[PDB]
RNA sequence: UUGAUGUCACGGAACCUUUGUUGUCUUCGACAUGGGUA
RNA sequence: UACCCAUGUCGAAGACAACAAAG
């Protein structure tokens, strides 16, 4: 007989499980399963099945109740109740079988022998050993047994490693399952019991049970009686049916940043002009709509659910975008208790990757409830560290064997922390880090990833228990919690760049002696408040605060502050926050979060990790056992520096600038390039703050030659050499003044002739007031670019090479406009200001860059930096080699053509032909007359002369129908002929059938009726054919009424809304009875005059020469059909466009009709009408040299080039064989960083305007001035025409003349009348002449021939100007560079002036150019008469042709006239490439 | 100058031979090596004479 | 779903290295349409 | 199958190229 109890094991951290090993694994040789011996075991139902529950073993029970009952006997010196206990037996003769052996030492608590091997009486520790089944510990199971389809389903697997202690990373690793406590709190179990057992062996095992604190490796107390996968495929099938699948990667990451809010959807971003028409959220159902609706749903509308949609949506996209002994330790024994929180100061990140999530590349550990966890295994580890750093000396243990006696581990040995989660469950955040190459720099091949981090301010609960046999904490643990009640908790990962620095607070603590009968009975009551109850009643008596060693050690990091002010915007770029934001930017700075209780608050901050890397590359210079590499870490060694994020003292709003890449031949928009960004302002007059620290560790701030070199690199940054941020080129992250503080002065301490006047210009343009010039010339380039294998790296300052600063001031000597285009409604039409930050007047430095580099570019010869080299031109032809023609692989050849009348009313063919006959599908059945007769009564008083027989049959209205018999009786003819002079008059009177002699001519009539006409019913064949019908599409629209729609007798009617109905209403020459038009009005769109009655009707088919259509003339032909569906000049009405553009074709189909042009096999080309367009062979970037395109190019030769994508050789086929140009080793490209950087140009004094303003009382704003249309550059004008004898005539420089007067006074610089107002123009704010603006240009490594020439680009001569702004073609914004300042770096510490060596720089340059250019220097005096400043008393005339003279009041020939006069297109290149050469004599 | 040896071994492969197939890859490997570990071998901001012709070699190496 | 006179697994920091960066003037004039007469 | 032209309207570009993790 036996009597059982039920025990429950309540678990108070998530526990420790192993994995299902096969039954044979189940030996002590298995490393894996011995090592998992102390936790939780998983079994499985059946051996190939996954399918199981987990379970704990009475084995493990046992072993812990027995521990705790050796705890219990020597703290009551082996005496319980009456009866006194042997010290056990723990000694087997075969130990082989066992498959754990004892390594620790077992407590001695008495000396006697054990208890004889048989004896009628046991000791109760023997009873409780089983040494007398007495005690039978039963297995722990969950309550009911449920089941679960893995361990998956229950816990995860984490990976727990091994770090050292000197180098501070890890050398292995292991991985146990963890499950959490919240969702399998309790194990069931019993233990049985005999009768025979004595009640000192029952109250041992229950003060055991009571004493049994840890299980499976957790606190424990124990005690005893499909919607995202749709949602998904809908968006792939949109995108690709839409041709949209780069944006692919956007959009996995947008939407994923989505999960913090299902509100954000609402607030996407919209395109400009606020319509659903952005490039990401409307290429759709919209992809906007497919979220809006997946938010409204009510599964989704908890913030969980919301959350797990976005991630798994997020991950899809990603995814598819990738495709024994015996010691004694004595009665005393005390549990110090310290109850606290450990506070996030800094970001952190406890590692933690899933593999079932493959988007992020680094992740942070989460609980199930995706709160975040503080692991106890990463507080013991570092509470492992900090312990060893105290005693200086690291642990030499090996894992396995007898314990390990060093300090470190004697303490260890006797602690306790709980595990920790937070009340803060926001989504992480997600950073992008990257690897800059030092040579050419910009970012190394596939160095891009990203970082879960968690935010800082989350509160952690925090208990530590103690337990040893001394009176309280030991003093390395005291020292260790005093540095972390300091904030010296660096407890995570990635420390180097300021993750994971904790604080710990409302520090209690509270000793008690469980040496004492009382009190330990009193926590064996209470199971050592370890529940929740147990803790709060313990916690209200714990006392405040933390005991004070006696013996402190300094902490190991000191902590450095650091201010930094920015003269110059800034920006951290993150494209994905800025996909997600109603800004609707390219790029927005980098913004972090704060957990401020349950909520988050967003800040903007510089990145930790890019202010590591500047430094870093700052100390790389002015210089594995390196000093880089003992200062900042390796792959081997933690690092010796960590630094934070830096956050600005006062909140910045971001602001928007838009920018734009403008052709170096058109001197206009580049296709695609026009883009805009989001940083944070900055300026001379208001600049960014940004305020933080980094740590040091003192062993390094203690030694010279570390401090001397952190001193070297920051006196460089200091002295602004290295920027902060994104696109330093343009004028960003400018650092004026760093200054660092709390290092003892030990870093900080090392950180601490007039210019010669420009030469006059030889240039001599001689102008003439009766001529008038064109608003633009070319700039010829000479036939050799020089290009250099290898260019400067970024990776030193290189001997012989100047690096420095100048200074420079841009003078106006025209009026000057740069728009403010944040608001277009600042005075539809389109009004704008100057632009502006922060209400002071500025030039921004992209600007100024693309104004200096359009210069340097033609100074030395280079590429053409920015040209559309795929752009194809398109001609209108004129009213010879078009013939007839039915689609395909070939084409059949038509032997001739008819003009069948459809918009008539002679006929009724609309009425007689099926749909498919119309479209010419089916072929027809028409008569075809092709020379009609007319007859002469008389001899002429005509090479046919045809004399023959008439007899007179009717006369009635005029006409006389009668049939005529000639050739001699041969043929006869039927017709009506009107009464003619000089040939009626013969016959008066109507003898009804009168013989009379005539004269029958032919005139040639190519008329084709279905029909014949009932008037004339001789002479028609009838041939088959098909019918070509493209619309009435000849329309001549206008506003205005013009001749034909003045002289519409009646009503005009409204235009209908069927093509088919269009019936020709009136004729334009009444006289003869010919040119059928029809008239219609409707509203704004006003008059249509339809000029086109005929159709077209193709006959003789010949089906044997049918000609091939090679891929060109399809590519042809889809190009002549986007031009002809893309069409502004479209007229309004769709009934008056032809089938081309009304139904919108987009590709040639077999049995279409069309007009081709071929060779003896091939066409050579196709139109779909009578006259049409004409497409050219190459693309405009084949006509002009290979050395003049861009060095890093575009693929304008015939292949595909995305068969070699995904692999890396595709950049040596964009690029130049030979090189970078000069422009392109100063300015740089796109794989290829800058040495030049061009700052904000700040106004010196008071803006002078063009226009006074409103207000008097304002001085800083200008009236407005209203300019003409501008409208887009034309290549075709520049190139006329298809043949090789036209190419690219060169870089387009526009003339500086003061055509900007007569706009001023409100009149067109063309006709000299008003301009009107109208949706298209605008209205600009201008500043005048005389204004001065200083900015600054910063640049590194360079020759001395760069200086000298780019010296002589920025000041050029006296008599020449710069031209800068919108409305270069009106006169607008002819500036002047003065150099004032060049600064020289000759070392960290010295920067000499620089303005004595200017000659000698500007000669060498000069020197360059005569070895490069030897005595054929004729583009830079081209270049030299195209900046020729007019002298005074010197104003030239200088306009745009109008389209026609009749609309230009002074009489000048229009374009028209023009295309065939002066500017035929033999001598066009020359006029247009020569400076100063006039189109107009007045 | 990677580049430039591979433009050697691109005009002088035939493809019936395994072993110049062979050489063009380790030539590909060595450039691509070079870009993956930052060198000064990234500063070769050339690109390939004959654009036609390699690139017909390149697809067929690829194909 | 463990065996028993022998389990320091609270015996082990997922740790160490990496700059969201490089390149780009908010710029600008001749074009669009398809027929008609003999 | 030869000639002949006729009409006067109208905005465009709105991001592109590269890197998407290595040791
Ligand atoms: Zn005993
Ligand atoms: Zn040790
Ligand atoms: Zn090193
Ligand atoms: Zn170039």
């Amino acid at each position: 007989m036996t009597t059982t109890m039920k025990i429950s094991i309540e678990f108070l951290e998530p526990f420790r499980m192993t994995k299902w090993q096969e039954s044979t694994r189940r030996n002590k040789n298995n490393k894996e399963f011995v090592r998992g011996q102390a936790f939780a075991r998983w079994h499985r139902n059946k051996k190939d099945n996954t399918k199981g529950r987990p379970y704990i073993t009475g084995t493990l029970l046992r072993s812990a109740v027995i521990r705790s009952a050796e705890n219990l006997l020597t703290l009551s010196d082996g005496k319980i109740s009456e009866k006194t206990c042997c010290p056990g037996k723990f000694d087997t003769e075969d130990k082989d079988r066992l498959l754990q052996l004892r390594q620790r030492s077992t407590l001695r608590w008495t000396d006697k022998n054990p208890c004889p091997d048989n004896a009628e009486t046991y000791c109760p520790f023997c009873e409780l050993l089983g040494r007398s089944f007495r005690i039978h510990f039963g297995n722990l199971s969950l309550p009911g047994k449920p089941d679960f389809d893995g361990p998956k389903a229950i816990g995860s697997q984490r990976v727990l490693n091994r770090v050292d202690f000197k180098s501070g990373k890890a050398h292995d690793f292991f991985k146990a399952y963890e499950v959490d406590h919240t969702r399998f709190p309790r194990f069931e179990g019993e233990i049985t019991i005999d009768n025979k057992v004595s009640a000192e062996a029952r109250k041992l095992l229950c003060d055991s049970l009571k004493f049994t604190d840890r299980l499976c490796g957790a606190l424990c107390v124990i005690r005893f009686d499909n919607l995202a996968e749709k949602t998904a495929e809908q968006i792939i099938s949109i995108l690709d049916d839409n041709k949209k699948t780069e944006y692919t990667r956007l959009l996995a990451d947008a939407i994923r940043s989505l999960r913090r809010s299902s509100k954000l959807v609402a607030g996407l971003p919209k395109d400009h002009d606020g319509k659903d028409d952005h490039y990401l959220w409307d290429i759709g159902v919209t992809i906007r709509q497919i979220l809006t609706t997946s938010a409204d749903t009510k599964e989704l509308k908890n913030a969980g659910k919301w959350r797990e949609f976005c991630e798994k949506l997020g991950e899809a996209l990603y995814l598819k975008s990738k495709d024994s002994r015996s010691v004694s330790i004595g009665s005393v024994l005390k549990e110090t208790v310290v109850c606290g929180e450990l506070v996030a100061k800094t970001p952190f990140f406890f590692g933690a990757i899933d593999e079932d999530a493959k988007q992020t590349a680094l992740q942070v550990l989460l609980t199930p409830d995706n709160k975040y966890r503080l692991p106890r295994s990463a507080v013991r580890g570092i509470l492992r560290r900090d312990l060893q750093t105290y005693f200086d000396s690291p642990c030499n243990a090996e894992l396995g064997g007898r314990p390990c006696m060093c300090k470190t581990c004697r303490i260890m040995r006797g602690i306790t922390v709980m595990d920790a989660r937070s009340e803060y469950n926001a989504p992480p955040e997600i950073r992008h880090r990257t690897r800059i190459n030092p040579f050419t720099g910009t970012v190394a091949e596939g160095a891009l990833f990203n970082m879960e981090v968690a935010p800082e301010g989350i509160v952690f609960p925090f208990q530590l228990r103690y337990r040893g046999s001394e009176d309280g904490l030991p003093d390395a643990l005291k020292t260790v919690l005093k540095w972390w009640a300091e904030g010296q908790a660096f407890m995570s990962g990635a420390a180097s760049t300021g993750k994971g620095r904790f604080r710990m607070e409302n520090a209690k603590y509270e000793t008690l002696d469980l040496s004492d009968e009382n009190q330990r009975n009193d926590y064996l009551k209470n199971w050592g408040w370890r529940d929740e109850k147990g803790l709060e009643e313990l916690k209200k008596r714990l006392n405040s605060g933390l005991p004070e060693p006696g013996n402190y050690r300094d902490p190991k990091w000191h902590e450095i502050n650091v201010s930094i002010e920015m003269a110059s915007p800034f920006i951290n770029g993150d494209p994905i926050r800025a996909a997600v934001d109603k800004r609707g930017t390219a790029v927005v700075t980098f913004v972090k979060y704060k957990a401020e209780g349950e909520e988050a608050k967003p800040v903007c901050a510089y990145k930790a990790e890019s202010f590591r890397g500047v430094i870093r590359s700052a100390v790389a210079r002015i210089h594995c056992e390196c000093l880089l590499c003992q200062i900042f870490g390796s792959e081997y060694e933690a690092g010796k520096i960590r630094f934070e994020d830096l956050v600005f003292e006062s909140d910045p709003e971001p602001v928007t600038f838009d920018h734009v890449a403008i052709d170096r031949f058109t001197g206009g928009a580049a296709d695609k390039k026009k883009f805009d960004d989001s940083p944070l302002p900055g300026s001379p007059a208001r600049p960014l703050m940004l305020k933080g620290s980094f740590w040091i560790r003192r062993d390094v701030l203690e030694d010279e030659e570390y401090c001397k070199a952190l001193g070297k690199a920051l006196a460089d940054v200091n002295n602004g050499l290295y920027p902060l941020g994104g696109k330093s080129a343009i004028g960003y992250g400018q650092v004026k003044s760093l200054g660092i503080k709390g290092d003892d002065k030990r870093i900080s301490r090392l950180m601490n002739v007039a210019v010669p006047e420009k030469p006059k210009t030889d240039a001599e343009v001689r102008i003439e007031a009766e001529k008038v010039y064109y608003p633009h010339y070319f700039v010829e380039p000479h036939k050799k670019v020089e290009r250099e294998e290898k260019p400067c790296g970024h990776q030193k300052f290189h001997e012989g090479r100047l690096t420095g600063k100048i200074r420079c001031k841009l003078i106006t000597k025209t009026p000057l406009i740069v728009p403010d285009t944040s608001n277009d409604d600042f005075f539809y039409h389109k009004s704008y200001a100057f632009f502006r930050l922060h209400k002071q007047i500025m030039i921004p430095g992209s600007e100024l860059r693309g104004m200096v580099s359009s210069v340097y570019e033609t100074v030395t010869n280079s590429c053409f930096r920015i040209f559309d080299e795929t752009k194809r031109l398109s001609w209108r032809m004129d009213a010879q080699d078009f013939l007839p023609g039915r689609v395909g692989k070939h084409i059949q050849k038509f032997s001739e053509t008819a003009r069948v009348p459809f918009y008539d009313k002679t006929q009724k063919h609309f009425d007689i032909l099926d749909e498919q006959e119309i479209a010419g599908e089916k072929p027809v059945r028409m008569w075809v007359k092709r020379f009609i007769k007319r007859l002469s009564l008389v001899d002429p008083a005509w090479k046919r002369r045809k004399e023959g027989i008439a007899t007179f049959i009717e006369q009635k209205n005029g006409s006389y129908y009668f049939n005529v018999v000639t050739n001699n009786g041969c043929t006869s003819f039927h017709l009506w002929h009107k009464p003619d002079n000089f040939d009626q008059e013969k016959l008066e009177g109507i003898q009804n059938g009168e013989k009379l002699d005539c004269w029958v001519r032919d005139s040639r009539y190519q008329k084709a009726f279905q029909e014949i006409p009932e008037n004339d019913p001789d002479g028609w064949e009838c041939k088959e054919g098909y019918l070509h019908v493209v619309g009435p599409s000849k329309v001549e629209f206008s506003d205005k009424k013009g001749d034909v729609i003045n002289n519409f007798q009646g009503t005009l009617p409204s235009v209908p809304n069927d093509w088919k109905t269009i019936r020709t209403n009136d004729f334009k020459n009444r006289k003869r009875k010919n040119e059928p038009v029809f008239c219609c009005e409707d509203d704004k769109g006003n008059y249509y005059t339809m000029a086109k009655y005929c159709e077209t009707f193709f006959f003789d088919l010949k089906e044997n020469e049918e000609y091939e259509i090679p891929e060109k003339a399809r590519i042809k032909y889809k190009e002549l059909l986007r031009v002809y569906n893309n069409n502004p000049q479209a007229v309004p009405e769709s009934v008056f466009q032809s089938r081309v553009a009304r139904e919108n074709v987009e590709k040639l189909k077999s049995g279409d009709l069309v007009y081709f042009k071929h060779n003896e096999k091939y066409v050579e080309d196709i139109v779909p009408v009578r006259i049409s367009r004409t497409v050219d062979d190459r693309m405009i970037g084949k006509r002009m040299s290979a050395d003049l395109r861009p060095c890093h190019g575009d693929w304008v030769e015939d292949g595909d080039l995305s068969a070699l994508n995904a692999y890396p050789e595709k950049r040596l086929l964009l690029r130049h064989p030979k090189g970078l140009c000069p422009a392109c080793r100063l300015f740089g490209t796109g794989s290829y960083k800058g040495r030049v950087r061009f700052g904000f140009a700040s106004l010196e004094n008071d803006p002078e305007w063009l226009i006074p303003g409103k207000n008097p009382g304002d001085p800083f704003h200008g009236g407005p001035v209203m300019l003409s249309l501008l409208e887009r550059p034309r290549p075709t004008w520049s190139i006329p025409g298809s043949d090789n004898k036209f190419k690219v005539p060169g870089r387009k420089f526009y003339v500086h003349h003061h055509a900007w007067k007569t706009i001023k006074d409100g009149n067109h610089p063309t006709t000299g009348k008003a301009i009107e107002q109208s949706p298209n123009n605008r209205t600009v704010e201008a500043l005048a002449g005389g204004n001065s603006f200083s900015f600054e240009i910063a640049f590194e490594n360079l020759k001395e021939w760069e200086l000298g020439l780019l010296i002589h680009s920025l000041q050029l001569e006296k008599g020449l100007a710069h031209k800068l702004g919108m409305a270069k073609s009106m006169g607008f914004g002819s500036v002047e560079i003065d150099v004032e300042s060049v600064r020289l770096r000759k070392d960290w510490k010295q920067w000499r002036n620089g303005n004595s060596e200017i000659p000698n720089w500007l000669g060498k340059g000069f020197a360059k150019l005569k070895e490069w250019f030897r005595d054929e220097l004729d583009f830079i005096e081209n270049l030299k008469k195209l900046l020729w400043f007019p002298e005074g008393d010197q104003a030239p005339r200088v306009c745009y042709p109008m389209l026609r003279k009749k609309d230009d009041p002074n009489g000048n020939s229009g374009y028209e006239e023009l295309k065939d006069g002066e500017f035929k297109k033999e001598d066009r290149q020359k006029k247009l490439t020569t400076p100063w050469t006039p189109w107009a004599s007045s | 100058n990677p580049i430039r040896d591979i433009q050697d071994r691109l005009k002088t492969a035939k493809f019936d031979n395994k072993d110049d197939m062979m050489n063009l890859a380790s030539s590909l490997y060595k450039y691509e090596k070079q870009l993956m570990d930052s060198s000064e071998a990234t500063l070769c901001q050339q690109g390939l004479s004959n654009r036609p012709n390699s690139f017909s070699q390149l697809s067929q190496f690829r194909d």
